[PDB]
């Protein structure tokens, strides 16, 4: 990837069989982009940011959507420090639903930092709570969870407002 | 136990009040009249903007509250040995 | 009282009409704090835009006035400026305490200063906003036709974010806290509010700085970006004035001007920024070095608090006549802006 004589390059690493393994290098160079380099830049914390890198080159067609992954897998790995100093310096112009479906993986999942990260940058909370989301919010729950329990009683008769009245009364409880 | 039992009549005082908020209006000798008036009853059957001024009022001590918590935490000696 | 800011400031259509905008104007399902709100025709008399500002809305007076210029980078500026713009003017207008002149619209310098406003925002807590006002033509404006019940104090429910269309009516920006919207009664064109602009910075720029006054007079200062051909036009307009400009290394006429004042071949460089109109502009480089020393260089020395340094420098070089003068305006800026730390370590060394 440096860069006959390499035929002469195979006739060294395991010296033999050169017309099918040259055949191989032909497979390689037909690919050019699932391949990355790790000797150039080497370092503790480069590693990750080097996997990243692996990531985006061999992602291709679409360039948002090569962004898209890149900020929504920094939120899958629990990683602020990536995403701030990496995704947020100005170079990409990030436009709404972008910030909205990394928004939805921090919230189904615990990252509070990220959900403060990501409503700092300008996204309005009253385009994005869609009662499909909400409804989305409320799925993921764990089934040995006690609003697990809740909420299947609130379905005998989501159903959130119903789970409220059964805690709190007629008073002293909230709508929906 | 005396600090305890100071929480707790604390508490319980605004219950007292409240129950002496709602009664009839007269002495128990005389309070046969408002029985026979609540008998007779049982066999017959701020505004918007200073709400609005009022809300944001408490949204600026709100603001003031956790800058000025923020700024504690910040100046604090353990803080500013992780920053060191 | 109410009906009072009706009958001072009046709108032509030219048939002149007293005015029907006021606004306490907030936007629709968003968290910034309601702002203010003027709709105003043009060669009105600044004083009592001034008033209406220090004692109506309530604004304290600038200690400095910055206004930012330019626009050739339409939708992306370098990540270099934004650093500029961030951490070179905008903590600079919180620590001093500022005024940022800047077109309200979210095309061009508007919306690069509104993102440095906002982040800047997030990432400090000094209990304390930077004040930034907006300027611009009544024409261009998305949704003017929702601002117009007189009743009063009235927050109007400015829809910002839709029906995206462009090139013809451009949105407001809610990174400013007050609108100023020059009406030509024209309703498309781009503006001919560069007069409003430099009558009410020259009228800020003879008041003084303090409590009852008692101060020096209030500095102002441009900053400029890449930019045109008018914005040079804009130099001149503003430099008859007497105030002073800063340059920046980007490109453009900004970086004309730099290579200019690095130094026929001029009449080459001419042709290739804009790449039209030789002559005239050729008299404008002419009238540019007639002042020569209301113009300064940020491109040699870049650094983050360099840049209050380098506002000082430019206001020391624009001085001119008296050297103490010079000195005692300087220490009493010093004063005015609540800094010690730049008094005690370059106006005390002992020259
Ligand atoms: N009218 C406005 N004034 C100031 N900032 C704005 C305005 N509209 C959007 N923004 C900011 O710009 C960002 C989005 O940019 P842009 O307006 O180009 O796309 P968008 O409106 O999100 O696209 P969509 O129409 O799909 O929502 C948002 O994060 C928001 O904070």
């Amino acid at each position: 990837t440096l860069e006959e004589a390499r035929d002469r390059i195979r006739r060294y690493f395991p010296k033999g069989d050169p017309e099918v393994l040259q055949a191989q290098v032909e497979r390689i160079m037909t690919r050019k982009e699932l391949l990355t380099v790790y000797s150039s830049e080497d370092g503790s914390e480069e590693f990750e940011t080097i996997v990243l890198r692996a990531l985006v080159k061999a992602c291709g067609s679409s360039e948002a959507s090569a962004y898209l992954d890149e900020l929504r897998l920094a939120v899958a790995w629990n990683r602020v420090d990536i995403a701030q100093s990496e995704l947020f310096r100005g170079d990409i112009q990030w436009r709404s639903f972008h910030l909205e479906a990394s928004l939805m993986d921090a919230l189904l999942n615990d990252r509070p930092e990220f959900v403060r990260l990501l409503i700092s940058h300008g996204l309005s909370l009253g385009h994005f709570l869609t009662p499909v989301r909400l409804a989305q919010l409320y799925s993921a729950v764990s089934p040995n969870s006690l609003i697990r329990n809740l909420l299947d009683q609130a379905s005998h008769a989501p159903n959130v407002g119903q789970v409220l009245r059964t805690l709190l009364g007629e008073t002293c409880a909230p709508r929906y | 136990v005396h600090g305890n039992s100071d929480l707790y009549w604390k508490a319980q005082r605004y219950s007292l009040i409240r129950e002496f908020h709602s009664r009839p209006a007269l002495a128990p000798p005389l309070i046969i009249i408002s029985h026979v008036r609540l008998l007779i009853k049982w066999l017959r059957r701020l505004s918007k903007e200073a709400e609005r001024k009022l809300l944001t009022w408490e949204s600026v001590h709100k603001e003031n509250f956790l800058l000025a918590q923020a700024r504690d935490k910040r100046d604090s000696d353990s803080e500013r040995l992780k920053r060191t | 009282p109410k009906i009072f800011r009706k009958k001072v400031c009046t709108t032509f259509i030219t048939t002149e009409k007293p005015t029907d905008a006021y606004g306490d104007l907030d936007f629709t399902y968003s968290g910034r704090k309601h702002s203010n709100f003027l709709r105003l025709s043009d060669r009105t008399d600044p004083a009592t835009v001034y008033s209406l500002v220090t004692r109506s809305w309530g604004f304290r007076a600038p200690n400095l006035v910055v206004s930012v210029l330019g626009g050739s980078g339409g939708p992306v500026l370098q990540t270099w400026l934004q650093d500029l713009l961030r951490r070179g003017l905008v903590r600079a207008a919180q620590s001093t305490g500022a005024w940022i002149v800047t077109g309200g619209l979210h095309t061009g310098i508007g919306r690069h200063v509104g993102v440095a406003v906002r982040d800047h925002q997030t990432a400090s807590t000094g209990s304390s906003k930077v004040v930034a006002m907006g300027v611009a033509p009544w024409g261009v404006v998305r949704n003017r036709d929702m601002l117009i019940n007189p009743k009063g104090s009235f927050p109007a429910r400015y829809r910002w974010r839709g029906d995206p269309e462009d090139g013809v009516e451009f949105p407001l920006d809610y990174n400013y806290s007050a609108f100023f919207l020059v009406d030509d009664g024209t309703y498309g064109r781009l503006g001919g509010e560069n007069r409003f602009r430099l009558r009410f910075e020259s009228y800020v720029a003879q008041q003084k700085t303090g409590v009852g006054g008692t101060g020096i007079d209030i500095p102002v200062l441009l900053l400029l970006i890449d930019g045109d051909e008018k914005m040079l036009k804009r130099i001149e307009d503003a430099t008859q004035a007497q105030l002073p400009c800063l340059l920046v290394a980007g490109s453009g006429g900004a970086a004309d001007c730099l290579v200019e004042t690095l130094e026929e071949a001029r009449d080459r460089i001419r042709r290739y920024f804009p790449k039209g109109d030789p002559e005239v502009l050729q008299a404008q480089v002419e009238r540019i070095m007639t002042r020569k020393e209301l113009l300064t260089v940020y491109s040699s020395e870049d650094g983050s608090e360099e840049f209050e340094t380098i506002v000082l420098r430019a206001l020391v070089k624009a001085c001119g006549s008296s050297e103490a003068s010079a000195y005692l305006d300087e220490l009493r800026l010093a004063v005015a802006w609540n800094r010690v730390d730049i008094a005690q370590s370059e106006l005390f060394r002992g020259d």
